[PDB]
């Protein structure tokens, strides 16, 4: 999980 | 008339502009799991009859231009137009390649005065980015129109908000609405549609994270509608 | 899962109404004549589906504060669902006490699931009628955890940036297209369809006439913003 | 008409  | 006519040769384009690697100055990292993302986009609007193009690694200029020709295109024969668009974000703003800008000259660039052949035609933009750096910790249980009419605005997170992404499997919202849109995209209406993609995001998806403060995250989208009228894909 | 909201409790909820008239001197603003034909209209309609109304009249940021604050706190176990309806001068992101502006992201979060334990997958449902900015649109011719933001509905009047209109005698145009379609549907069409036609009824049968400079002949549209994770039906059967 |  990454964020964006 | 409750729906959008789909009285037309064509249901229309779908134009997705997929950024994956920025500018080094810029200190963005790479989008990991976004080319599944658009892979995902692009058959799911295939099968449903859409042109489909795909710009990667588009500049802000780039992706003015890209817009505005698309925007002077006749789209006389066309019954709407999709936009997906897949990037770094904060509040208000989309990331080019290379720089921010700010996401209302890009929608604005169809307005009905600045697009006579749309005028009256659903203009669904699907936007997957960042609105800000807050973490959700969740909760256990002839007639005139509006120039700004007629548009949809399918945001992956609430303003303020991060919107996360998987590497392997995309990002958390666009995976939810290719696979709302495959399962119902011949039945239900494009509300009704989001809707459940909304849950899917609510309910299915929690974050892990090594980073500190990042784990244990959800993530609820943010439908705008302007929407005048239903939306069905198939008559 | 669950397609849509659950009407299977004593009440389907309150329905707070924030009618805001008359405004300090100080301020510049006008008073907004016609507000009591939307507000009572409102009323009626919620009425009608056996929601509980409660009408405040004239309120500060502070009472504002002090009433939503105190709706969050109360229990509404017995409640399907939460309605309130926002009806003063705003602008963009802000809404208008009778004395001065006041975040409208500060009266939503008092909501939040996490400082709401009793409206927890229930839906809040707000209706804003309320400027979003000073810009004027000529028209064109044609032809289990969740997220603590989810099942938040927000139905603004008027699109981010853009003026929001009212008429003196018959009240302002989102308010009452919202009662004419949910006393027409309301007990048939779900919300979300409910407001779409909501949508159709400003675009098209709304346009402003005035004499004051660069007022004449505008149009408006809502900008409906949904977090909603179900369907939302105000009857039990359709 | 009036604006709000």
């Amino acid at each position: 999980d990454e964020v964006d | 008339a409750f729906r959008y006519s789909l009285n037309y040769p064509n249901i229309g384009h779908c134009i997705i502009i997929n950024n994956k690697n920025f500018d080094r100055r810029t200190g963005m990292n790479p989008r990991n799991g976004t080319d599944v993302d658009a892979g995902n986009v692009m058959n799911v609007f295939r099968k449903l009859g859409y042109i489909v193009k795909v710009y990667n690694d588009q500049t802000v200029a780039q992706i003015m231009q890209v817009l505005t020709t698309v925007a002077h295109d006749d789209h006389s024969r066309c019954a709407s137009l999709v936009c997906v668009l897949l990037s770094h974000g904060d509040e208000g703003v989309f990331f080019g390649t290379d720089t921010s800008v700010d996401l209302k000259s890009l929608t604005s660039l169809f307005r009905g005065d600045r697009c006579p052949s749309l005028v009256g035609k659903p203009k669904l933009f699907f936007i997957q980015a960042c609105r800000g750096t807050e973490l959700d910790p969740g909760v256990e249980t002839r007639e005139r129109i509006p120039v700004e009419a007629d548009f949809l605005y399918a945001y992956s997170t609430v303003p303020g908000y991060y919107s996360w992404r998987n590497t392997m499997t995309g990002s958390w919202f666009i995976q939810s609405l290719c696979e709302m849109m495959t399962k119902y995209g011949s039945e239900l209406e494009l509300l009704q549609i989001m809707t459940r993609v909304n849950h899917k995001v609510a309910l299915d998806f929690e974050s892990t994270s090594n980073m500190p403060g990042f784990d244990a995250k959800k993530q609820i989208p943010c439908i705008v509608s302007m929407l005048t009228k239903e939306m069905y894909f198939t008559p």
